[PDB]
């Protein structure tokens, strides 16, 4: 064993924990951050679109509202349901991979690989 | 971007070299040349185009070796003219063309000096596009160490040696490792120069120089398999510019059979079509012929702009290919081996 | 103040014709000569 | 058409109806949050709530009509997804 | 009075002298010393 | 009473918070998106995993949005000038720190992705280095929250 | 490199002062200075007019100069290997001269609309006189800079035609269409400059 | 009551919403449309799939247009200086965020399309990365809608 | 009545509408023309199909002219400072949008024709990318009408 | 009474503490992060030791955070102009010193990582070199703490 | 009556007429001179024919002199700003036109001389192309004469 | 009545007269001398004849001296601004014309001298072209004498 | 009677007289000295002759000194702006003319020494060319002696 | 009697004398040291001689120190603005002349040291060159001592 490498590893871990108690403590602000973004996007995507179908008469508004709502659905899917979803997905993975797991999960080892016909 | 400055110094030379680019043999011209039966006819056909009088004041018993020399004589006179007429931004670029020949001339000088031959006997064998102005290296010639110091003093090449080859390396390395190591430093330096000449020069030059870096890597790999070169010596010679540099360059350096090289070319659809397009079987186009064919298809893209240096480099490499073409036609005619006469590369 | 009529008009000319002079001087300082001549 | 357009029309039909009927309800209950969607005017503040209530009915009808077009898109697409 | 005159005289003389120093300083700072017979060794 | 120009500095707060953050996230996405595109050529497997820097660069836009919205919704005609300087201070403290973080994510994302093409073990190291880049936006957010509510 | 770092150095130092000055005159409560109303009144209308006239010529001539040397240096270069170039491609120079002609047409008009005031107080000078000064400036600046761009364009594409014609005789006749679209830019720079001038009178 | 010069800032908002988003969408179209052309020689099939960067570059100019029209409809001959600054803020905040988004769409589009030509699997990643670029315009639009309507 | 200098900004609007559109249409025509001419030696039939980028660059010159005519005919010595600023805005908006469009048209025109002469199937895609360059001029025009007519 | 602009130099203090420290930490992270990524291929085991320059770059942003927070905590509308200049001096003192420390950490990190992979012995040296960079952020902090409490 | 400084602009007119025309003539002589030197080595017989672009560059200095003298004779202590600005307009209109025309003559000279060396048929065309650039000098002189005599 | 300050412009006349003429003659001597030295390794007999460029550069400095001294010998306390601006315009008009003439002498001297060593027939051409360069210094003198004697 | 601030321009005279002459002599000594050192590699004997361009560069520093002393000894508290401007003019005229001379001395000293290394005949030409560079300092001096004593 | 905002010029003199002389000595050391290091590779024995250009650069810092200390002891509260300008003049005149000597030393040091190793004779010539650089500092000292005690 080496006392030098032991100090390097234990110092890095201690520093990452001590600085983590600033940065990782702040890191969960990501939640608020993206939540606000999601809410704003949703309100804008409604406001810039749906109101075109909100004409003063039943027929004249309802006919336009069909196509206007389809554009609204398309945009809310691509932006929110797909991409901001994928954002939250990937951020939450990061929160697990570091800010959670770094307290306890070493995450080093060989993957077990069962030999099988299923690999054909 | 370029038009703020380009025509201020280069507008004439651009119009000149484009004039010389009109003066090329089309496919329709080659389809006259290959029909004829002797060098006297070859002369009479070439006499009708910009090669007019290239075989004037010369012996009636023509030989393909005289045709070869007089084709190059035209090309080198045209180049020396453009280099004398150019201003420093272009002239430094034209000098970058000439290093690709001065390297090979220095390989002769080192080779003869390592065999104790006087360099004055090598002078007539040096390529005219790489002849030196300073001659104390040539005049002294006493020892490889003396030549190496004289090279660093006299020659524009001095910077390339300092980046890659010491005097002690020159004493121990084979001259073909020297050729490719100097060339590695050269192509990377000339590519860096073309990235610093941003915009239309960079966008015309980088496709070519990045291809030449890949081309060395592919060809050096398939040629190394039968040889004492290690995987480390391959890695030491592959130029770092080409599309392979992030990974495929290391994969080639590991590779030791043609299929493992095609497994790199499969990641790059241009190169996949080059290898798929040549098995090198009897009557096939070879891998080498496809690299020369593709290099022409890239050089043809230089003239599709108006204001950049890519035309001068592409022009030299196209007239070089015109010399190789007309010599190859002249061999097939002179030896009656018409079965491969079609293997010229259709430049334009 | 920091400016007066003859000064402000003096600069809107001078800090204009000095731009013109620099365009002139850029082209003149861009002058070069060949390092070589024909045989 | 092809199956891609029919699958699009199925998903659009479902989500369009689900949302537009919820809006039609929220308009018919005259919920306070919905005001910004209603195309009212300065005269609609005269007399009392009767003017704004008539607009809530008109706008609720816009959504029921639009949901009807999504039901028609549904029936068409549930045929086309089987036919293609 | 004449503060704009003093100020512009001082400002443009000091701009001109600052540029003529800075430009001259740049040209002398970044000359090629050109010792070619030894620069490679 | 309170000076007529006062809300101009509060507006530049909100604007800077969004603008410089969008420049930061754009640089981050441009450089890392280039690295992903170049890496993909011989790595169909890594394309999805490599999006990490790109999405992380997006966070800087959102920190910019958070402060920009937080300032923008706090503006009024009556603004005390002091509150406008706090809002400029905030909008730069996030905005330019997000520019800094975006630079780091762009350079690191590009290099980290290419290095991961060469050596798949780097994927963990890339995440860790991108955290030390990304937190520069977060520190800029913290200061901008404190300033925009002092 | 050097002069671009000098132009950038001056340009950044200038805007670094102007950000600070604009902040200072705001925050120190000094909006009674930075009186753009003062600048636009005490600067004589004859200065705005004569910068307009001078730029109406000179910028048109700068555009026609690049017009000429960009096409001309290609005409000469191709002409060595293709002597046919030296007549047909001259039309591109004629359109570069036409961009200067558009300068001088417009600038003679504007010049031959200027007259002396016999007054020196902004109230006595009055709106008509100011509007003449500023209009003759903007008009003269608009023909000048529009011809600057037009002449560089026709230059560029005239080298276009010449370097293409050097390799195939037929191309020039068809390529000539782009020179017409280039030349229209200078004519637009006249039409608007006439309109910008068309209602003025000094006195 | 209100300075006659007051509307100048609000006009620079309406202008800058359109100007800097046009620059952003122009660069986004120029850079990616160079890549599409270069690609198409090798892969004629990918032309219609490769348009998407250009479509998103168009969308950034639409965010410019949205705010530019919203401000230009909001302007009036006596506008309160507060609202004039809020409009300048909206204009810059969409406009320069649009520029940043356009830079990202440009770089990502060029790299993404060339990479796709060499690796068809990149197309999925390229679209995702392009949405993370194009949304920077949308975040600028959010703040600009807030400021112009506040 | 109105201030003495009032018409100056509106005049700069008319000038900027033309000047920056002459910059945009010049670069768009010059860059496209170099492409068209250099290309045409390789494919002498493709000049007519390839003129379209220049016609798009002419269209963004028309946008600058239309606005500059409207500003110039709206101007008078009697003009109120508000409309003198709206006209400045219309002039910068169309002028620099036409500049952006022209920059894009030049790049995609040149890359487009150079690609097309190698691979004629690009043409249908080239038209679409050019439309998304030229429409920035149309958004510049839309804003500039909505300002200058107010 | 104290001039109403007096807080401006205070918030520029807090901004400069943050921003220039984040710029230093970003550059220190970007160069060292390039070094790590380019090193990883030849010595994959060195990634976890090689993070140290990156961590020290991150620390520089923490120095800027601390001072920007201390400045922010000390602000008030009524602040005497003297204290606001102290806060600017503190802000620039940490902020630009951290820029300097970050520049050094970037250059030392990139050279230090690439050297260490060819020769492990360098590590013992380069950590001490990096200490002598990072201490510049500490001196900038010490001065900024003194100044911001006079 | 007239301002104390009034004569300054008209003096700068007289100066600019000479100075910018000397700059244009100098460049025109320097480029043509370089052309002549590097032509004469190969075709010594063409010197006496090829000096033409040099004398024409010399004539562009004369156009400046004509105006510079005509302005200088027109000056007086009491000169009204009207006449003084007409003289400055004259100063630019000749001066920068001579600077422009001189650059075209210099470049066309340097091409034309090195062209004629290889192709005697150019010698008429070169002088037609140069006479167009000399007329650009007249288009300065003519208006500068008109202004000075107004 | 005569103001203070007035002698400054007349002094900057006498300065500019000498300074820019010395810069013209220095550049003219520096290029010419480079030409003579780099030439005279091959053709030593041409050293003496090749001095002429350097002599004409010297004459440009003499024209600067003559104007500077003429101005200096006609500065006076309380000079009217009229004569003082005339002295400024004179000093620039020689000084910058001599600067331009100096660039022409320098370039022509270097091209003509190194050319003449290859081809003796160039010499008569070089002298004529140097006269067309050198006369620009005389035009700067004629205008400067005229202005400085009003 | 006479203003404070009057001495400032005369002091900038003494400064410019020395600073620009020392810059001139420094360039002349730098460029010449690097030439001499490089030359001596081939030629062991030419050093004590080839020093002379450095000695003439040394003279330029003495011209600056002479004027800077004359200026410094002339200044007093009560000095009129007239003598002060004359002292500025003197200091600039010797200063920048000594700079112009020093620029030429450096270039012709270096070229002259390099040519003399290969060809000893050049030394006489080198001295003549160098006198025509050195005399520019002397013309600067002559004007500055006149102005500072006027 | 005397104004405030007045000792500032004399203080900038005290600083400049040291700062520019340190910059002069720093360049004069940085080049010279690169020379000594690059030289020592083949001629180790020359170090204790070839240090001279560095020692000379050290003397340029000492010239700065002498004037900066002299000014720093010559200042007083409310110093007459005349002496404050003289000390500014001294502080620039030694400071920037030391900077000029530093540039000359740095160049001839880096050339002369390399040259001395290839040519052992050069060392005497090199000192005789360096004396003509170092004396530029001494000329800057002379004038600065005159001015600061005038």
């Amino acid at each position: 064993f080496d006392f030098g490498d032991t100090m390097v590893h234990q110092a890095i871990h201690t520093i990452e924990y001590c600085l983590g108690c600033i940065s990782n403590t702040a890191s969960y602000l990501r939640l608020w951050a993206l939540s606000l973004a999601h809410a704003q996007l949703s309100e804008v995507l409604w406001t810039m679109v749906i109101h075109i179908g909100l004409h003063v008469r039943s027929l004249a508004g309802g006919l336009g509202l069909f196509f206007i709502f389809a554009a609204f659905a398309t945009l809310t899917v691509a932006i929110l349901l797909i991409m901001e979803g994928l954002s939250a997905f990937l951020h939450a993975l990061r929160l697990h991979w570091v800010e959670f797991q770094n307290k306890f999960y070493t995450g080093t080892g060989f993957k077990f690989l069962p030999f099988s016909f299923e690999h054909i | 971007f370029p038009e703020l400055y380009f025509n201020v110094d280069n507008g004439y030379l651009e119009g000149l070299v484009r004039g010389l680019k009109a003066g090329v043999l089309s496919q329709a011209d080659y389809l006259n040349l290959v029909q004829c039966e002797t060098l006297e006819d070859l002369k009479l056909h070439l006499q009708s185009t910009d090669y007019g009088n290239f075989l004037a004041n010369e012996a009636s018993p023509l030989t393909v070796s005289v045709i070869d020399d007089k084709l190059k004589e035209k090309m080198v006179v045209e180049f020396r003219h453009m280099r004398n007429h150019a201003y420093e931004p272009l002239a430094s670029f034209l000098d970058f063309i000439t290093y690709s020949y001065m390297i090979d001339n220095v390989i002769l000088l080192i080779t003869g000096t390592l065999h104790q031959r006087s360099i004055a006997e090598l002078v007539p064998k040096c390529h005219p596009l790489g002849s030196f102005e300073q001659m104390e290296a040539v005049n002294i010639a006493q020892t490889p160490a003396e030549l190496y110091n004289a090279i660093l003093v006299d020659t524009p090449l001095a910077a390339f040696f300092q980046d890659c080859i010491s005097e002690q390396d020159l004493d121990e390395m084979n001259i073909e490792i020297i050729r490719n190591t100097l060339y590695k430093a050269y192509l990377e330096s000339f590519y860096k120069f073309c990235t610093l000449l941003g915009g239309t020069t960079a966008d015309a030059m980088c496709p070519i120089l990045e291809f030449e870096a890949d081309r060395r890597a592919f060809i050096i790999t398939i040629n190394s398999f039968g040889t004492e070169l290690s995987k480390e010596d391959r890695a030491k010679l592959f130029p770092h510019c080409g599309r392979l540099y992030p990974e495929g360059l290391a994969q080639l350096a590991r590779a030791d059979d043609y299929e493992q090289v095609k497994n790199v070319a499969d990641y790059y659809p241009e190169y996949k079509l080059l290898f798929e397009g040549a098995g090198s079987n009897p009557g096939d186009k070879t891998l080498e012929d496809r690299f020369f064919e593709h290099e022409v298809k890239l050089n043809k893209l230089a003239f599709l702009n108006q204001f950049h240096f890519g035309v001068f480099y592409a022009f030299v490499k196209l007239k070089e290919q015109e010399c190789r073409n007309i010599v190859w036609i002249a061999e097939c005619i002179a030896q009656r081996h018409r079965a491969k006469i079609d293997n010229y590369i259709p430049i334009f | 103040g920091f400016f007066s009529p003859g000064i402000w008009m003096g600069l809107l000319t001078t800090l204009f014709m000095l731009f013109i002079f620099t365009y002139g001087l850029h082209m003149i300082l861009s002058l070069k000569t060949m390092d070589r001549f024909d045989d | 058409c092809g199956p891609k357009l029919a699958a699009c029309g199925i998903v659009l039909s479902a989500w369009g109806v689900i949302m537009l009927i919820m809006l039609g309800i929220f308009f018919n209950v005259h919920s306070a949050v919905l005001i910004e969607d209603v195309p009212f005017t300065e005269k609609d503040f005269e007399n009392g709530p009767q003017n704004i209530y008539n607009l809530y009915e008109q706008v609720s009808y816009n959504c029921f009509i639009a949901a009807g077009l999504y039901l028609l898109l549904g029936g068409f697409s549930f045929c086309q997804v089987r036919l293609n | 009075l004449e503060y704009s005159v003093v100020f512009n005289l001082v400002l443009w003389i000091m701009t001109g002298l600052a540029l003529a120093v800075i430009i001259t300083s740049y040209n002398i700072w970044n000359m090629d010393p050109g010792y070619d017979s030894i620069i490679y060794r | 009473n309170n000076p007529e120009y006062s809300s101009f500095f509060g507006v530049m707060g909100a604007s800077s918070a969004m603008v410089f953050s969008a420049m930061g996230a754009a640089y981050g996405t441009a450089k890392s998106g280039t690295g992903i595109a170049a890496m993909s050529v011989m790595r169909p497997e890594l394309i999805m995993k490599s999006i990490i820097p790109v999405v992380m660069a997006g966070i800087i836009a959102i920190y910019g949005l958070v402060v920009a919205v937080l300032i923008a919704n706090s503006l009024t005609d009556g603004i005390t000038l002091y509150r406008s300087f706090l809002q400029l201070g905030a909008g730069l403290s996030v905005g330019l720190s997000g520019l800094a973080a975006g630079f780091a994510i762009g350079i690191v994302g590009d290099a980290g992705v290419r290095g991961t093409a060469q050596q798949p073990r780097l994927f963990v190291g890339m995440i860790l280095i991108l955290i030390f880049a990304e937190v520069l936006g977060l520190y800029g957010l913290i200061v901008a929250l404190i300033l925009s509510t002092k | 490199t050097g002069l671009e770092l000098l132009y950038l150095g001056i340009f950044v130092a200038f805007w670094a002062c102007m950000i600070v000055v604009g902040i200072c005159y705001t925050i120190f409560d000094l909006g009674f200075r930075f009186d753009v109303a003062w600048f636009l009144t005490e600067t004589s209308p004859f200065m705005w007019s004569n910068l307009g006239i001078g730029l109406a010529i000179s910028l048109s001539v700068v555009g026609a100069a690049w017009g000429i040397y960009i096409t001309g240096s290609s005409i000469i270069g191709g002409g060595v290997k293709a002597p046919r170039i030296k007549t047909k491609n001259l039309v591109s120079i004629i359109f570069c001269e036409a961009v200067a002609i558009y300068g001088i047409i417009m600038a003679i008009v504007i010049s031959n609309m200027a007259e002396p005031f016999s007054a020196t107080d902004p109230k006595a000078i009055g709106h008509r006189n100011y509007h003449a000064g500023y209009s003759m400036f903007g008009a003269g600046l608009t023909v000048g800079l529009s011809n600057l761009f037009c002449g560089v364009c026709v230059g560029i594409v005239g080298s276009g035609a010449a370097l293409a014609d050097a390799q195939n005789p037929s191309l020039f006749v068809k390529i000539l269409i782009v020179e017409i679209f280039g030349s229209a830019i200078g004519l637009f720079g006249v039409i608007v400059a006439i309109l910008q001038t068309s209602r003025v009178k000094m006195g």
